C-alpha cells in the first residue's frame, strides 16, 4: 500500500494539482541458504522457538530472528516446550542449555 | 455490419493463466516474502505455523495436527469443485 516493501514512513511534496508521497521501505537482500527443522527433541519432550526459526549451518543449531541473520545459542528462554517428542514430524536432537545450572547459586 | 466492432484483449487467456501460475507457484513455495523482494524458499508446515501464529494461535497447535489439518484442507477443496459445478 504505502510502497513496494517493509513500510517505514513516507513524507508528502505538494505538487501543483496532486500530491507526491516518498515512501521509505526497507527491502532485504544477500540470501543464504540453511537447514532447518520444526522442533528440537531434549529430555524427551518438543522445544519451539518464541520467536524466530532453528536453523541448522551444517553441524550447529541456532534460533534466529526471521528477517535477518542473527544467530543465538539455544537456550530455555528463547524456546518453549509442548508435551513428548515423538508427535511432531522433522523433530532433531540438541542440547538445550538452562542458564540457571551454570551457574549453580 | 453496421460500423460496431469488438476488439480483442491485448493478454490472451493463455498468459493470464500463466501469470496466474507464477502467484500460486511464489506463494506456495515462498510465502509473503516473494512480494517484498527476493524470493526465500521455506516449507510449507512452517510456512503455515507462521500464520497460524499469525492469528494468535501457538505453532505447537499446527505441529501436533499436521495430518488433521491436511485432511481438512484437502476435503474443502474438493468440495468447492462439486459446489461450483451443482450451483446454477
Ligand atoms: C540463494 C542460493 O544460493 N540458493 C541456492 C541456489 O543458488 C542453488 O542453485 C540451489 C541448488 O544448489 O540451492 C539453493
Ligand atoms: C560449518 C560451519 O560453519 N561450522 C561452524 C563452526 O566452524 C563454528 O566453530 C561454530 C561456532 O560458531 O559454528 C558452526
Ligand atoms: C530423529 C532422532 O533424533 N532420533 C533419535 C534416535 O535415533 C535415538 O535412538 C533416540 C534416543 O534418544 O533419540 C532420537
Amino acid at each position: 500500500f504505502c510502497g513496494k516493501g517493509y513500510h517505514l514512513m513516507s513524507f508528502p511534496q505538494s505538487a501543483p494539482h496532486g500530491v507526491v508521497f516518498l515512501h521509505v521501505t526497507y527491502v532485504p537482500a544477500q540470501e543464504k541458504n540453511f537447514t532447518t527443522a520444526p522442533a528440537i527433541c531434549h529430555d524427551g519432550k518438543a522445544h519451539f522457538p518464541r520467536e524466530g526459526v532453528f536453523v541448522s549451518n551444517g553441524t550447529h543449531w541456532f534460533v534466529t530472528q526471521r528477517n535477518f541473520y542473527e544467530p543465538q545459542i539455544i537456550t530455555t528462554d528463547n524456546t518453549f516446550v509442548s508435551g513428548n517428542c515423538d508427535v511432531v514430524i522433522g523433530i532433531v536432537n540438541n542440547t538445550v542449555y538452562d542458564p540457571l545450572q551454570p551457574e549453580l547459586d | 455490419f453496421n460500423g460496431l466492432t469488438v476488439l480483442p484483449p491485448l493478454l490472451t487467456d493463455e498468459m493470464i493463466a500463466q501469470y496466474t501460475s507464477a502467484l500460486l507457484a511464489g506463494t506456495i513455495t515462498s510465502g509473503w516474502t516473494f512480494g517484498a523482494g527476493p524470493a526465500l524458499q521455506i516449507p510449507f508446515p512452517m510456512q503455515m505455523a507462521y500464520r497460524f501464529n499469525g492469528i494468535g494461535v501457538t505453532q505447537n497447535v499446527l505441529y501436533e495436527n499436521q495430518k488433521l489439518i491436511a485432511n481438512q484442507f484437502n476435503s474443502a477443496i474438493g468440495k468447492i469443485q462439486d459446489s461450483l459445478s451443482s450451483t446454477p
